[PDB]
């Protein structure tokens, strides 16, 4: 122990009056309602509770930004699924004890309700009550979180104006230790009721609350199903020499549910389509089966919002699929065909699946006729894979979903990889596809629809036969995986470990590598 | 998980082995499989009665394998087996000990080599819902009947047409299941308790809030509806299932009309 | 300090125990280490690791834990106190929370480990954090025979450790926790000693190697040593056990029933290449055979190649009447043999010209040589089901098997140089810890080879609790070690324990 840091950041005599909690809202509410008091009597760690002040940071960068609530506690906002309302002051601590060679101010203010939100420049955040507090303090700096507030009590739900505290980073994060290395002081937020907190009318406990942090299956990332090919994965890995923000399509989806692009949710319908077949033999290419495209379930494909029906190959190549065609031949009656569909534009092309229409082809000899019908196609084999997106119209700009992106300095992508069936003459290894998210993610995203708090998630993965930590990415709220990986040969990861979130981080948040 | 269910909805009738190609040039190549684990884990004869996922329908079957080979021309390819999963009384299938025999029409030799395989369902012929054969001849470790139910109680079903062989017929091949896939991962995800017999289950369709039926999942993992008809009756399958309670196995749920 | 109300505990209990037993007024003033009470943060770990896990008992203290013997029940508090060892130039802290007698399992996230009654230490402490160890019940006092649910102490790592390092070591910050009875510890009732208890330390036979007896041929061991060539992680089904007391697929008690097996002689000529016997197997005690959890009956051979068993042959032919002759046994597949042990059928061949006139009977086989051996599982069925057990790891990274190499007669054509089969355990081994049946404590013991007569050591290796010895090896070249030492438990570890380079 030494004490050539900074004593104690002693609450400065912040300039606010105190605030009446429980004892406006009292004579309003229909009920007696008191919550244990033994919530009161220790500090637990918020859900928003963990940032992290890098050296490539700068002066005005927002390290926390959060609103007085019950999203403050994980056993308030346990607490309220059951009641409709709140009132009261809360006791934050901020756990900043960086090392004995660093140096650096953090300013944290109180910034009153309908304050517009946004910039809050740094010549500005000293106008509010704050107060200026050292990297390196040793104890925790107790700092007060007034309800000022126009009504009696806030409902429940986000959309109440209310105190938040913003933290900024002062002055940037440097150090004197003399070797390769700049530490990384790295905070935590602690939070308590205070004396007259109060939650206000029992209400039926609903779990589907703006509270209640995202949870993932526990499903080993090796049962899985692959979200760009139906197979499943065959192991996660990081990769710094691969096209760094990708277009990809499907698999894409953002947290709070609402997918992206053309992703379905059932794993059956990716790499497949359905549609109404018009079989043509020619003499040359053999048949021309016209295909109009509707959707895997049943309904019209109307041309909206998606580049494709959901779930179109969303890649480049030669598609081999297999379709159960009807034949006017007697002997037989019911036959899976296999035809042959471009997907690249290979200098030429007359497949616009945006407008709801592909081109396949088989080349037979005999002038095979077969019932026109509609249809199901699956793939079966791709030749010449090309990871990038295919003309969904002619030559067209089509609404597409965004490249995945962008990383801070030194993030890569996490990249589940399967492998495809594929036809290669001279090539024998094996062509990889990776997903940003498996298929199991996506039908664990949309049937939860969780409330996203602000930009990124937290994750872990723990090992399931050591209970090891491997390492800590990053989840984008856009629906990808960024870890900090600085290497150049392509790091591979046990893949029986199950993934874990942690809590929500902005963007800023350094990762350790 | 009860039997040779997987979780993933990509694993389902399909296995993954180690193939071995000798009969050369009798019928063609007449291949062997020792299977494993689809996850790549070597498999060990226990409880289930297969690996996981492995088909449990009767009838020949036809699959979609990668064929590493060695002519000159073309070193990858995918190629068409002929798997025979129903009974047969003579066959030198044993998915149960970790051998499972393919074969091929070919005139020819076409030679490949003794990789691994990821094998897939392609199209069914002659499909029967029976029990294959597990052992070559004898019996297995399996999950019990679907049963019992009340006086007056029948099996929703969930029903998928399949891709089929057919020389004569022009109708669509049903296969019938308890509860689709998202319904068992969504279980051995999050894992529940029980508390009693059966859920109350209540169908209502997301348009208009009109209530479809009303049914008892039962604590076995499938579905009970008290229909006293006499023919089919289906559905539309744009609801969605909430669930209401549980409920004793007495409970009597309220009659749909056909 | 801590948020708990203070917990009644001999008070609770004195009204329905016969006697309150006090303990040595001298034992409530020492700090004794706790067994797994040991971690080290490197700065390369996560936050959210977790560095101990330890549950109040009598098995935190080795006084309470061999006075606990003597009595029936237990209650009372602890006084535990960790001791963390940072300079003032760290930066990390470590959170110690007290876990109620249930709240299941899982990963604990850093999330929720503040949740619990906790003490938040930062890593650059001087004086030795001390807290309580409170005993929740839902009972009036425990039974010191039967573990039970009691409250834990979990460590995890709060926030990651921030530190410079020169070269080497690179400065992981070392913590130790140390227990001693609070002031109303006790036990309950005096009963007569037991010497079967459950904190009873894994002992180890003394008796050196070379002096031991090999599990998977019957012959003496003749050396152990590591050897990062061949398969690292073998099936082998002989010597296989538990260090709690449960045997492994085919591994018999005895030595004498190693590659041996006791058959129904069904005897009969035939004018090929010679006289073939077809032996229906049965357990070697004589009790009748079924197929079921082991991959063949006890002892069965477990290697691959041509064995040749002997006899029991009684001929009615004039001139001798028992007689020892040898067969022929085929092992590996070779595309040709009804090699089925697990249903209880072997076919053996000798090559006679004559009918050999051999009355049926009830025979047991003794190897004689091995021709063509192969370190790979034989064929228990002919290409079927296996229950076998499982390959011998996980191990660490960098870490080999420790193996006892003996070597077997072989029949050779083309060279002269011994063979070695070898095991994962001496035949010893198994009989102790199958007669003994300890309690395991976590994960994996501590060995320590040492020298009986110089008194120094050779190597520290590490005893998985699934019956096999590991070793940190960093080269390449068998390394093989003299064989005239003593194995010596030291502690249980967890399986991450990193050992020390040999
Ligand atoms: C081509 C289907 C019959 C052949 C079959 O069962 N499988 C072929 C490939 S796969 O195993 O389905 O993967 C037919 C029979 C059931 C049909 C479907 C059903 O009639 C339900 C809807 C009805 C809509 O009018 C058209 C789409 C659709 C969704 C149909 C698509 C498609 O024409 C289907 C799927
Ligand atoms: C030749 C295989 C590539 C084909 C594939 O992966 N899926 C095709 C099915 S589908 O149309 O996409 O639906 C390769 C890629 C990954 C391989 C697998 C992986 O190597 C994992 C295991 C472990 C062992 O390598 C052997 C079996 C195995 C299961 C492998 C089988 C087979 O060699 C696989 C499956
Ligand atoms: C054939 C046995 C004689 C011993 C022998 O042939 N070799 C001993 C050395 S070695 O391994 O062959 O290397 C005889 C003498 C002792 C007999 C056994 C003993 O009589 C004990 C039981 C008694 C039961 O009635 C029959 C089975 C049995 C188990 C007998 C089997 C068999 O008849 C045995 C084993």
């Amino acid at each position: 122990s030494g004490q050539d840091l900074v004593p104690a950041a002693v609450e400065q005599a912040v300039p606010i009056q105190p605030v009446a909690g429980a004892a406006l809202a009292a004579p309003a509410a229909g009920q007696i309602n008191q919550i244990d008091p033994w919530i009161f009597q220790n500090f637990v760690q918020c859900p928003l509770g963990e940032f992290s002040i890098s050296p490539r940071n700068t002066p005005g960068e927002i390290l926390f930004d959060l609103a007085l609530g019950p999203g403050l506690n994980p056993y308030l906002a346990h607490l309220s699924a059951m009641y409709t309302g709140w009132v009261g002051n809360m006791e934050v601590q901020l756990v900043l004890a960086g090392n004995a060679f660093t140096a650096g101010k953090v300013v944290v203010a109180l910034v009153p309700p309908y304050f517009p939100k946004g910039s809050l420049t740094t010549a500005q955040i000293t106008c509010f009550p704050h107060v200026m507090c050292d990297v390196r303090t040793l104890e925790p700096i107790q700092l007060p979180l007034l309800d000022v507030r126009r009504v009696l009590w806030h409902a429940t739900q986000d959309q109440e104006e209310s105190m938040r505290l913003v933290c900024m980073l002062y002055t940037p994060l440097r150090t004197n230790s003399p070797g390769d290395e700049s530490f990384v002081v790295s905070g935590r937020l602690l939070s308590k009721p205070a004396a007259d907190f109060n939650f206000v009318y029992l209400t039926p406990p609903i779990e589907r609350t703006i509270y209640r942090m995202v949870d993932l299956p526990v499903i080993q990332p090796r049962l899985c199903t692959h979200a760009r090919w139906p197979a499943p994965v065959y192991g996660l890995l990081v990769d710094p020499s691969l096209p760094s923000n990708p277009q990809w399509q499907n698999g894409r989806v953002h947290v709070d549910g609402t997918l992206l692009g053309t992703t379905p949710i059932s794993g059956s319908w990716v790499s497949c389509f359905a549609a109404e077949a018009a079989y043509e033999f020619q003499s040359g290419t053999g048949e021309v089966a016209t295909f109009t495209l509707i959707e895997q379930d049943g309904s019209a494909y109307v041309p909206g919002d998606r580049a494709a029906p959901l779930g179109y190959p969303d890649f480049s190549g030669q598609l081999e699929i297999e379709v159960q065609t009807e034949t006017t031949k007697t002997g037989d009656k019911l036959k899976v065909t296999t035809f042959e569909m471009i997907l690249g534009p290979t200098t030429n092309a007359d497949q616009a699946p945006y407008q709801g229409r592909v081109f396949a082809s088989v080349t037979a000899a005999a002038s095979l006729d077969l019932v026109d019908g509609r249809v199901r196609a699956v793939p079966r084999s791709i030749y010449g894979f090309q990871d990038t997106i295919p003309e969904y119209n002619d030559g067209l700009l089509v609404p597409l979903a965004p490249p995945i992106g962008p990383f801070l300095p030194g993030e890569v992508l996490l990249r589940f990889r399967t492998y495809m069936r594929q036809i290669d003459t001279a090539d024998a290894a094996a062509e990889a596809i990776d997903c940003a998210l498996p298929q199991e993610f996506v039908s664990w995203f949309a049937s939860n629809a969780f409330t996203v708090q602000s930009e990124a998630l937290l994750l872990r993965y723990r090992n399931t036969l050591t209970g090891q930590l491997l390492f800590e990415c990053k989840l984008y709220n856009e629906g990808y995986i960024a870890l900090s990986y600085s290497g150049s040969g392509p790091l591979t990861f046990p893949t029986d470990g199950i993934f874990e979130v942690v809590s929500w981080v902005p963007r800023l948040y350094q990762l350790a590598s | 998980l009860l039997g040779t269910t997987p979780i993933s909805g990509s694993w389902v009738s399909c296995f993954a082995a180690e193939a071995a190609y000798e009969f050369q040039s009798g019928t063609g190549e007449v291949a062997t499989f020792t299977l494993i684990e689809q996850d790549g884990s070597a498999y060990v004869p226990g409880d289930r009665a297969a690996p996981l996922g492995y088909p449990d329908f009767s009838g020949q079957l036809e699959i979609e394998v990668q064929t590493e080979t060695t002519k000159t021309g073309d070193k990858l390819k995918v190629t068409t087996f002929e798997m025979i999963l129903g009974p047969t009384t003579n066959a030198d299938q044993a998915p149960y000990q970790g051998r499972v025999f393919a074969s091929v029409t070919a005139a020819a030799s076409l030679d490949l080599v003794d990789g691994r395989v990821r094998a897939v369902p392609r199209s069914i012929y002659g499909f029967q819902d029976t029990i294959p054969e597990y052992n070559d001849g004898l019996l297995v470790p399996l999950a019990p009947p679907i049963g019992p139910f009340l006086p007056g109680e029948v099996l929703l079903r969930f029903r998928t047409y399949m891709r089929q062989i057919d020389t004569a017929d022009a109708a669509a091949e049903a296969i019938d299941c308890a509860l689709p896939q998202e319904f068992v991962s969504w279980f051995a995800s999050n894992a529940f308790t029980v508390q009693s017999e059966a859920l109350l289950l209540r169908y209502r369709n997301t348009l208009t809030g009109q209530l479809l039926f009303e049914c008892k999942l039962y604590n076995e993992g499938y579905i009970a509806l008290s229909y006293s008809g006499s023919g089919p009756l289906t559905f539309p399958t744009d609801g969605i299932f909430e669930v209401v309670s549980w409920v004793p196995r007495l409970y009597q749920l309220a009659s749909v009309g056909s």
